[PDB]
RNA sequence: GGUGAAAUUCUUGGAUUUAUUGAAGACUAACUACUGCGAAAGCAUUUGCCAAGGACGUUUUCAUUAAUCAAGAACGAAAGUUAGGGGAUCGAAGAUGAUCAGAUACCGUCGUAGUCUUAACCAUAAACUAUGCCGACUAGGGAUCGGGUGGUGUUUUUUUAAUGACCCACUCGGCACCUUACGAGAAAUCAAAGUCUUUGGGUUCUGGGGGGAGUAUGGUCGCAAGGCUGAAACUUAAAGGAAUUG
């Protein structure tokens, strides 16, 4: 499932969180896979897909808002995107 | 005191069965406590349909059957001789005449 | 028996009648103290150390192969834990079950069962605080329970 | 050679129904039903009338062109009685022994998954 | 029961009989027989236009007609008029259904009921509707009088059959799909896809009905009537 | 009779002398 | 004036470098930023203009027009929508009911955005009060207070008079009755108390 | 500590109006009044600002609605009907 | 059309019926049974997500944490209340047509509140197994549900493995049923309603002739309907639990 797979990575590999953390990590090409909050502004998920595209870096949109997608981080506040920079455990990158 | 052990019905751990409408008067009976007959039939008849067979294309076609499953009540069922009533101590066979 | 069910099922272990075991063993304590540890150090609770040696390895008992119990094992190096291993199991489900209802305010079958697990909580508070392993004035909230799980 | 038809017999309790249609329904020819053959207003279901319907359809169906027939034998349906009336079958006998062909006989009466609810009331038709 | 209407004519005879035109009925290709039989419409006079006043008439027949051998004996046939010509109005493939007897036959007690549609699109646009059934059945030496499925089977076999049947829909348009469903091919693969699982009696599978249409569809029925 | 409508009776019985009763009060 | 929010469309001009601008009655759902299309071939989305032909049966529809290009009509009021029952394509009309619950068809070319107005359940809070409702009608009209026609002098109205204030006559009133006489229950069919569905 | 046991928000009529009366108020002054949920910014910032206006503090965004809910049940129906008429328009 | 028979009623401006398409709201048939789950009330179209749960298996863990419970609470069918939405079916009031000596009833045709839902109250039911809960022992038999165990057993795959589905024996837990009484009971009956003048496993609640009367009164909860609590004066040998014969 896709929120025991955040939660194994959630505790074992490094990432950043929301929008500033990623792009930095999309540009420096530590990222390998971003998760996209469903009620993001659109025009922010074009400029991330953007750099993904432009990295050849995974791209993946959660079936949630930036509320879920902290919770499913393990947060309790609000998440729009997040850059992974490695599974550790889990095997996300593998899979989709 | 109790006339009988199941005393009306098949509920013996549910509560409640979520009942139907008898079919001739429409009384809201347990389901379990219904008195199911399958009623099984020839389209037609068992007699009349030599006056049907010289009468039909496709010789001997199907001669198909009707199904029915009717739910009577206690005065229903009563009422037409059907299950009415029989003695204390034949009300222990549960098997079908 | 099961205090909040009517269920009497009765599925548990049996214990073997000797003591002494298993009469087919490899080399002794001194190593499975050492594995017990290190399953110790990675996080397991005791339920999931034995059930590791167990299977993975031979051990009918640490209580055989050891005089001494698992949690008083890990009690005497220092990695006991700051609830005991089942209390820690009601706390989560609690925490689980509380979330849920503040999705659904229409469930109240978990109305019920999260009343039924918290006086499971509540009687083994009490039970601890006799005992002396739980400080007394400890009490579960709502407010604290989701921070204490994690 | 055949001409075939759909007879449509639709006679339940208090009344009785014969008439033909056309290949697609849209069409129809021979409209007759069991009050127009009787004065009781309560024989409307009676046995003899329905065969007077069937009596008079087929009349009419072979000066039309129509040679055969499909049968389709229809209840009330719904939440109610779902059974054939009295006369809901004695038409049957009357077309047949009149000299129209039969073919495809099925039993059409519309039938629900658990439809809304009788009328009479929940304690029933009591009498 | 005739003197019982007080008023006949609340505002206040000639013969129709000799004014309509019979007209003739084909099926289309995939069915060995599409003489089906002829209709009725009044004269087409200037401003009625019977032409269409038959367009969109839908006729039920047999598909042991169609197929002239008695073995697809239930399997009805509803069939909707495209395109009309000189007394020869054409008709194509409206939907597939069961008699009421066999489909009340195929059900009996003591037997888990197994239901599962799906409604994928084919690749012109004929949006339908694909039902199924089955049914456990006893086995051969069977002691035990109930074979009822465990109800978690059931939706595995449910899950299988859909798959199916989406799979083939797709990429199967009209005409080949007609001609799947004439010899049953798919029940084939539905009973040693879900063996594993059940015996599955009577997977003959269910009614199909289409949703919805798309254009006037005029340029190729070449193949399908000949 | 019967106990539900001695019951009823009963009611609109209780009905009545509350109300006479609140014109005092 | 009104209880329902206005919308401000902008469209780009097709025959000049314009901006011009529209002023809409909002659908609820409607939002600053959305995007509006306006045309046949538009999608069946809350905000969009469409015509009651080209729209299928049972469509939720607001703002529309009972004569193609009359630019707004019937359906105008908060909490108010139109749905289609059924087209007839040859001689093309539609078979709408309208929020009053009548039955009306008109041409198949009447357009209409989809939806429903926003503002809807502005009525079931009680003004309480009698200067509640000298706002609501400061900006609306001058149509109240309302002096009682019985509580009046015979000179000043059909129902003044008498030593007790009363009617006196029948105070349902007939379509042929002129400007004077027409106080009271307007052509009346029944009276009383609704008492039954609406038998219409 | 607990100013009213009842009356809530509709204190500030005192004795007025009626008991009922003041409660089909209480009811809408309570909705009417309630911060609602940002479905665009994801956050609890959504208030009133005139009959059907409903504007989120945060993101600057004014949704049309009801009188009194940000979202009537009414209009919430609607929106599911018109979604399942165009997902076969186009099936 | 309706019914025992009719009538109110809709109908040549097309009723019913046929055909074609669409909308609305509710229900979830047949499968569906002495079968499943849930503390009970209750719960059946399909899929997804969320949390939960009994049983089982266990050479895992803790270690008496347990049983039952004044006061205090969660949930609690249907009807009912307040505010909306909905209002397709059926439908307490009512209008009619009957029936009748009467009929303001049963039956026929319509028909509003409700039935549906969201939010909040209501706390009742022959809410019945008219059997409180926990624990122990005491007779036989088959069937079934969940888990498990064993068996060269049968079938399907790749004749052939594993699986899955069946068969046989056994077992743990469960919904039940069949026979008999050494046992109980007042009998009806009961494997529990047994292990009670050979009278004691633990624990909670309730009753003391029938009525007056669940009334009066005082509190208390509720918006209300009413719920909870709850007498007395006075009256008087008079209805069944159960069986028997007529
Ligand atoms: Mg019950
Ligand atoms: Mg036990
Ligand atoms: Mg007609
Ligand atoms: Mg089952
Ligand atoms: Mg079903
Ligand atoms: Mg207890
Ligand atoms: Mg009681
Ligand atoms: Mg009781
Ligand atoms: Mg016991
Ligand atoms: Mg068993
Ligand atoms: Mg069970
Ligand atoms: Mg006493
Ligand atoms: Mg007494
Ligand atoms: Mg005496
Ligand atoms: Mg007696
Ligand atoms: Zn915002």
């Amino acid at each position: 499932s896709i929120n025991q797979k955040l939660a194994l990575v959630i505790k074992s590999g490094k990432y950043t969180l929301g929008y500033k953390s990623t792009v930095k990590s999309l540009r420096q090409g530590k990222s390998k896979l971003i998760i996209i909050a469903a009620n993001t502004p659109v025009l922010r998920k074009s400029e991330l897909e953007y750099y993904a595209m432009l990295s050849k870096t995974k791209v993946y949109y959660f079936q949630g808002g930036n509320n879920e997608l902290g919770t499913a981080v393990g947060k309790l506040f609000r998440v729009g995107v997040v850059s992974i920079l490695e599974a550790g455990d889990s095997d996300i990158l593998t899979t989709l | 005191p109790k006339k009988r052990a199941s005393n009306g019905r098949n509920k013996k751990g549910r509560g409640h069965v979520k009942p139907v409408r008898c079919v001739n008067c429409s009384k809201s009976i347990p389901k379990d406590k219904a008195i199911k007959r399958m009623a099984i039939r020839n389209i037609v008849e068992a007699a009349a349909v030599r006056d049907l067979s010289e009468a039909s294309v496709y010789p001997e076609y199907a001669l198909p059957k009707t199904y029915n499953k009717l739910h009577y009540c206690v005065s229903c069922a009563i009422h037409a001789r059907i299950v009415r009533v029989r003695s204390r101590e034949d009300r222990k066979n549960r098997a079908p005449p | 028996g099961r205090m909040h069910s009517a269920g009497k099922g009765i599925s548990s272990s049996a214990i073997p009648y000797s003591r002494n075991a298993p009469a087919w063993f490899k080399l002794s304590s001194e190593s499975v103290i050492e594995q017990i540890v290190k399953y110790a150090r990675k996080g397991l609770t005791p339920s999931q150390i034995g059930v590791l040696l167990r299977d993975a390895h031979g051990v009918t008992q640490a209580r055989v192969i050891t005089g001494n119990k698992i949690m008083r094992i890990l009690k005497s190096n220092g990695l006991a834990p700051e609830i005991p291993e089942d209390l820690y199991y009601l706390i989560k489900k609690a925490v689980s079950v509380r979330k849920h209802l503040e999705r659904n305010r229409k469930d109240k079958d978990a109305k019920f069962r999260l009343i039924l697990i918290e006086s499971r909580i509540h009687r083994l508070a009490r039970y601890y605080r006799t005992v002396a392993v739980l400080p007394p004035n400890w009490k579960y909230e709502s407010a604290t329970a989701s921070a204490l799980v994690n | 050679s055949q001409v075939f038809g759909v007879a449509r017999i639709y006679a339940s309790f208090n009344d009785t129904f014969v008439h033909v249609t056309d290949l697609s329904g849209k069409e129809t020819i021979a409209r007759v039903t069991g009050g127009m053959k009787v004065k009781a207003d309560r024989d409307e279901s009676s046995p003899y009338a329905a065969m007077l319907a069937a009596q008079d359809v087929a009349a009419k169906c072979k000066e039309v062109g129509i040679t055969a027939v499909h049968v389709k034998i229809r209840a009330t349906g719904g939440t109610r009685t779902k059974t054939p009336g009295p006369g809901g079958q004695a038409a049957l006998r009357a077309l047949a022994r009149s000299g129209l062909r039969i073919g495809r006989i099925e039993d059409v009466t519309p039938v629900p998954s658990d439809s809304t609810r009788k009328k009479g009331g929940r304690r029933g038709r009591r009498l | 029961a005739v003197g019982k209407n007080k008023r006949l004519s609340k505002g206040k005879v000639v013969d129709p009989f000799t004014r309509k035109e019979w007209f003739d009925i084909k099926a289309p290709s995939t069915f060995e027989n599409r003489n089906v039989g002829k209709t009725l419409v009044n004269k087409s006079t200037g401003l009625k236009s019977a032409s269409d006043a038959l367009k969109g008439r839908v006729v039920e027949v047999c598909l042991a007609d169609l197929q002239g051998s008695e073995d697809h004996s239930f399997r009805k046939i509803k069939l909707r008029v495209d395109e009309v010509q000189g007394k020869n109005l054409l008709t194509n493939f409206h939907g597939m259904d069961f008699t009421t007897d066999k489909l009340r036959s195929m059900v009996r007690k003591w037997q888990t009921l197994i239901e599962a549609n799906v409604t994928v699109k084919t690749s012109d646009d004929y949006v339908l509707r694909i039902f199924a059934i089955a049914f456990t059945r006893k086995q051969a030496n069977q002691v035990k009088r109930h074979s009822y499925a465990q109800s978690s089977h059931i939706r595995a076999i449910r899950k299988v059959i859909s798959e199916i049947l989406t799979k083939e829909v797709q990429g199967s348009t009209l005409a080949q799909l007609t001609s799947k469903l004439i010899p049953e091919v798919i029940n084939k693969e539905i009973e040693n896809a879900t063996k594993d699982i059940f015996p599955l009696q009577n997977i003959h599978v269910r009614k199909v009905k289409l949703l919805k249409q798309p254009k006037f569809d005029v340029g190729a029925l070449m193949a399908l009537h000949g | 009779m019967r106990a539900k409508w001695r019951k009823k009776r009963t009611r609109r019985l209780k009905r009545k002398r509350r109300k006479v009763r609140a014109r005092s009060k | 004036g009104r209880g329902a929010p206005l919308a401000k469309v902008v469209f780009r001009d097709p025959y000049k470098y314009r901006l011009r601008e529209e002023i809409f009655i909002a659908n609820e759902g409607v939002h600053t930023g959305q995007f509006i299309y306006a045309g046949k071939k538009a999608s069946l989305n809350v905000g969009n203009v469409l015509p009651l032909g080209s729209v299928p049966e049972g469509t939720i529809v607001s703002n529309v027009e009972e004569k193609p290009g009359d630019r707004g009509a019937l359906a105008r009021a908060s909490g108010n929508y139109v749905i289609i029952i059924g087209h007839n394509p040859d001689e093309n009309k539609t078979r709408v009911r309208l929020p009053s619950g009548a039955k009306k068809v008109i041409s198949s070319d009447a357009r209409g955005v989809i939806g429903v107005i926003a503002g809807g359940g502005r009525v079931d809070k009680p003004l309480l009060k009698a200067g509640r409702a000298f706002h609501k009608y400061r900006l609306k009209r001058n149509s109240w207070p309302k002096t009682r026609g019985v509580a009046m002098n015979p000179v000043d109205h059909p129902h003044g008079g008498g030593n007790h204030q009363h009617i006196g006559k029948a105070s349902t009133i007939s379509r042929g009755a002129v400007s004077g006489q027409k106080a009271g229950l307007i052509a009346a069919r029944r009276t009383g108390l609704l008492r039954g569905s609406q038998k219409t | 500590a607990k100013r009213t046991k009842k009356v809530g928000i509709t204190g500030k009529y005192g004795v007025r109006y009626g008991s009922s009366l003041r409660r089909q108020v209480k009811k809408l002054e309570i909705q009417q009044h309630a911060r609602y949920d940002c479905s665009f910014c994801g956050k609890k910032t959504v208030k009133r600002g005139a009959a059907g206006i409903w504007t989120c503090s945060c993101c600057k965004k004014t949704v049309a609605g009801g009188a009194y809910t940000v979202s009537t049940a009414a209009a919430a129906t609607v929106r599911s009907t018109i979604r399942r008429l165009r997902e076969m328009v186009e099936a």
